[PDB]
RNA sequence: AAACUGCGAAUGGCUCAUUAAAUCAGUUAUGGUUCCUUUGGUCGCUCGUACUUGGAUAACUGUGGUAAUUCUAGAGCUAAUACAUGCCGACGGGCGCUGACCCCCUUCGCGGGGGGGAUGCGUGCAUUUAUCAGUGGUGACUCUAGAUAACCUCGGGCCGAUCGCACGCCGGCGGCGACGACCCAUUCGAACGUCUGCCCUAUCAACUUUCGAUGGUAGUCGCCGUGCCUACCAUGGUGACCACGGGUGACGGGGAAUCAGGGUUCGAUUCCGGAGAGGGAGCCUGAGAAACGGCUACCACAUCCAAGGAAGGCAGCAGGCGCGCAAAUU
């Protein structure tokens, strides 16, 4: 279970991250 | 007191649970669990004093511990459970399902909903923290621990639980433009769209809400409950759908009522 | 030293005073970093709580004390204790049966941080909650303002 | 027995007060544990709640840090100095928290002249042991004494800090409270702390 | 070997109390002589000391080791164990037996 | 049946003696504490006989003592989710320091740079001390999460030698539960503090501070914040806006009677909070008691006795005596 969850996450973190990081690098420039 | 109490008297019993003067001394003590003593129906005054099964607190044992009531999903024995706010109960032998709703008079209602409505239920964000080795935790009003939430969900947000797994299949944040239902105070019961919260640091914030027909409320960010994103509630809703009814409004629409009986 | 007039060092508990980095450190100037934290409600610290050096564990921005419950707002009516104050709060209660008010006081003892500098007896001054600091202190100055007599 | 009530003073405008309930429980104190050097002694306590504390009533060792160094050791507590909440306590010998004690040296000796590869605490009489030397001279490869070589640049000790080192006791303040974990651990003295607390050590004498 | 009796009025002796009278104690779980009611009981009671005198009205003795003669109402007729063990390797240790 | 083990007996019931910013009520805070149980999380994260470990002791049998008690002694057995001990496995490793030896690039070379590495020492979560950098959140942390050097109490810290029901799949694997577990959160609270509020009295005007009174520094003790206590310092703190002292046929509220409007008087009493168990005091057990249908003393009463001793607590339900103008069925 705990190694089924804690990969799950670390997908879901990976999408989280990078969707986060369009909004501020967007920004910057305008 | 040298310890904890176990006793309720029946005139210091939560007022919606509608108990009458003259039938004991006593009231059921809920037992300790998710929803707390002022805030929770027990099984005893459901199966009981709402749903009329059982005529006396022996049989309502005699029901419990034939493993007839599943609550969200697990059966309960206690006769005094405290269930609350969003709870389902599921009684497999005579096919019923039921959520615990408050009505527009602030008490919970009977409202049954369909099987395939009973695998879920909506839950606020209480608390979100960091524990060892860096994993999140959620603690909702339901006392649920959820570890590996999505970091877009925040406290005062809600999300929905999947009852089987016990898992996060979708949520809607707190912001202006949502349903929501008041769960305390005296709003209790109604149903409306955020329009306003107006911060005070070091104090409690005040939300505003306006209803469908256009009445305007407020009250503590800590008695709003979002129901569902935009107008379109995420549960099914009792008859009254959250619209509080005037004296004379409900004069008149009673009246007219026996009028059209003939 | 003046900073060090107790039986006991007085230092920051979160400052590190020992960190052996060169010769050349040594050399060129001896001051201590210093912990403030920003007690906020709004308020703002004061300069001479930053760019200080007094050891006081009891103060607000520089000192293990947190801000909580009510803010309130005295006249300072006396200050003879050490590093503490004496403040007089003024109101009035009514009495219904005359539909009329009355006069009351009441006498509250709050601490007084080094960080606030060159006050008199005469001004009004902003007092926050905090937990016990001593039998009967439970407020603790957040600002100070000068009195009718303005200079 | 003993009480920690706040009801038996006087009010502040010093009234007296007339109590109104008895003494309960929650409201209790124990006898102290005036720790003193010896063999370890511990009792346990069953303290509120049911958890337990550590009455320590002799220490003889404890964990100190070299702070500068960030080097941690054991350590055996030799003897009790200076007080500054009360110099009786120095005469009967009672260890508490923020006292000035005495401890060895050596285990901080052994992990400076390991780590730096220099003699720290040689007297100068020439006291050299081929496990010493072994430890200091011993040859190591062309990069393995490069990363030595480079280090040696700022293996400098204060002058106050070696002379302690050429009596084989170091001054340290314990930062633990003995009577309550159980256990002396503490932070040897440096810098302007140990300037201070060298004078008020002359100051009684 | 003197291993217990009582005084002549019915009090019985324990073995730490070096006296040859009658002592008040104050007993709690795990004491001889005592028997508590409620958890964490304790009560004062009379105990003479384990010192033998003259003031005692009966004597307990338990025969160390077996002489020559054989007294007419012992060891004439042995008493079978009324019970077994019941913890396997207890039944091993008595049988002598093995793994197997 | 009995007995060992676990849990409860700290709730309920009674009464109103004490108590005058005390209790209590509305309002706030714990970022200053603890918490049995319920609910959820966690429970191969640690690189170091197991196909079952050890000794007893009840019930029972037998011999007894005392005038007397829910008094107990000796002897012969026998169990555990009582009391103790103690592994295998996931276990192959991974990650940090130490690092003899080996390889490559460049310079004519010394040299410089980049790699591989045998051999050793540590490692998980709770405990304690010190240092470092800046996942998530607050109005604000000296918060949570992270890193490093160590520590880790024998009166000792977690890492399951426990029990039931259905029986099976290819000698191995197993499905439902029950009982236990350090920790985190939750529920029931409790405990400390914040602001305002109480009757009569000056034929009570100054009070507190030697014996802590107000504050500072460091510590002891405490579940914790604090003169809670100690040592060293300073001389403070309250008062006609009534302090300090005294009285009260004074438990406090929700409330009751009267009533044009304003007002006056009552509230021992079934709901909420407090206090007590003849008067003081001190404790054991336990998550919780300074418990009294628990124990230990002293003071006042009082019970049985072979005179050696033993046993007491109706302001619980009935009931009796006494007191009274004044109050019901063993």
């Amino acid at each position: 279970k705990n190694k089924e969850e804690a990969a799950e996450y670390a997908k879901l973190l990976a999408k989280r991250m990078k969707e986060a990081k369009e909004k501020r690098q967007e920004q910057i420039a305008k | 007191a040298r310890g904890p109490k176990k006793h309720l008297k029946r005139v210091a019993a939560p007022k919606h649970w509608m108990l009458d003067k003259l039938t004991g001394v006593f009231a059921p003590r809920p037992s300790t669990g998710p929803h707390k003593l002022r805030e929770c129906l027990p099984l005893i005054i459901f199966l009981r004093n709402r749903l009329k099964y059982a005529l006396t607190g022996d049989e309502v044992k005699k029901i419990c511990m034939q493993r007839f009531i599943k609550i969200d999903g697990k059966v309960r024995t206690d006769i005094t459970y405290p269930a609350g706010f969003m709870d389902v109960i599921s009684i497999d032998k005579t096919g019923e399902n039921f959520r615990l709703i408050y009505d527009t008079k602030g008490r919970f209602a009977v409202h049954r909903i369909t099987p395939e409505e009973a695998k879920y239920k909506l839950c606020k964000v209480r608390k979100i923290f960091v524990g060892t080795k860096g994993i999140p935790h959620l603690v909702t009003h339901d006392a649920r621990t959820i570890r590996y939430p999505d970091p877009l969900i925040k406290v005062n947000d809600t999300i929905q639980i999947d009852l089987e797994t016990g898992k996060i299949t979708d949520f809607i944040k707190f912001d202006t433009g949502n349903l929501c239902m008041v769960t305390g105070g005296a709003n209790l019961g109604r149903i409306g769209v955020i329009t306003n919260r107006e911060r005070h640091p070091g104090s409690f914030d005040v939300v505003h809400v306006k209803d469908a027909n256009g009445n305007s409320f407020a009250t503590r960010l800590s008695n709003i409950f979002v129901i569902g994103k935009g107008n379109k509630p995420w549960i099914s809703l009792p008859r009254g759908k959250g619209i509080r009814l005037t004296i004379a409004e409900e004069r008149d629409k009673r009246l007219a009522a026996k009028q059209s009986s003939g | 030293a003046d900073i060090q007039t107790e039986r006991a060092y007085q230092k920051q508990p979160t400052i590190f005073q020992n960190k052996k980095r060169v010769l050349l450190g040594e050399t060129g100037k001896e001051k201590l970093p210093r912990y403030y934290k920003n007690i906020g409600l709004g308020f703002k610290t004061p300069k001479e709580a930053i760019e200080g050096t007094y050891i006081d564990k009891k103060c607000p921005f520089t000192g293990n004390v947190s801000i909580r419950g009510r803010i309130l707002s005295g006249v300072v009516t006396k200050m003879k204790m050490q590093r503490t104050i004496v403040i007089r709060r003024d109101y009035l209660h009514y009495i219904r049966k005359y539909n009329r008010f009355e006069k009351r006081h009441k006498n509250m003892s709050v601490h007084l941080s080094p960080c606030f500098r060159d006050v008199q007896i005469g001004d009004i001054v902003t007092v926050g909650e905090c937990r016990p600091l001593s039998k009967t202190v439970r407020f603790n100055v957040l600002k100070v303002t000068k009195a009718a007599g303005t200079k | 027995g003993i009480s920690r009530d706040n009801w038996h003073k006087r009010r502040k405008t010093g009234g007296k007060r007339k109590p109104y309930h008895k003494k309960r429980k929650y409201e209790l104190g124990r006898p102290a544990a005036n720790t003193k050097i010896g063999p370890r002694r511990i009792h346990t306590v069953r303290v509120r709640g049911g958890n337990k504390k550590y009455r320590a009533l002799r220490l003889d060792v404890g964990n100190f840090s070299w702070g500068s160094e960030c080097c941690t050791r054991k350590t055996r507590i030799i003897d009790v100095v200076y007080n500054a909440s009360n110099n009786e306590l120095v005469r009967t010998k009672t260890l508490v928290k923020n006292c000035i004690v005495l401890i060895d040296s050596t285990p901080y000796r052994q992990w400076y002249e390991s780590h730096y590869a220099l003699p720290l605490g040689r007297k100068k009489g020439a006291k050299l042991t081929p496990e010493e030397e072994e430890i200091l001279n011993k040859k190591r490869s062309k990069k393995i004494q490069k990363k030595y070589d480079e280090r040696k640049k700022n293996a400098k000790i204060s002058s106050l800090l070696e002379e302690q080192f050429q009596q084989g006791k170091l001054l340290a303040c314990i930062a633990s409270r003995p009577g309550q974990c159980g256990r002396a651990d503490g932070y040897v003295l440096e810098g302007k702390e140990l300037e201070f607390y060298l004078r008020k050590i002359k100051a009684r004498k | 070997r003197i291993s217990g009796g009582n005084d002549k009025q019915g009090f019985p002796m324990k073995q730490g109390v070096l006296t040859h009278g009658r002592v008040r104690l104050l007993l709690s779980k795990g004491h001889s002589c005592y028997r508590p009611r409620r958890t964490g009981e304790r009560k004062r009671k009379s105990v003479r000391g384990c010192i033998v005198d003259a003031n005692l009205s009966v004597l307990n003795l338990v025969i160390v080791k077996k002489g020559e003669k054989d007294i007419p109402g012992l060891t004439d007729t042995t008493v079978p164990r009324r019970l077994g063990p019941k913890r396997a390797s207890r039944i091993r240790k008595l049988f002598n037996l093995s793994k197997e």
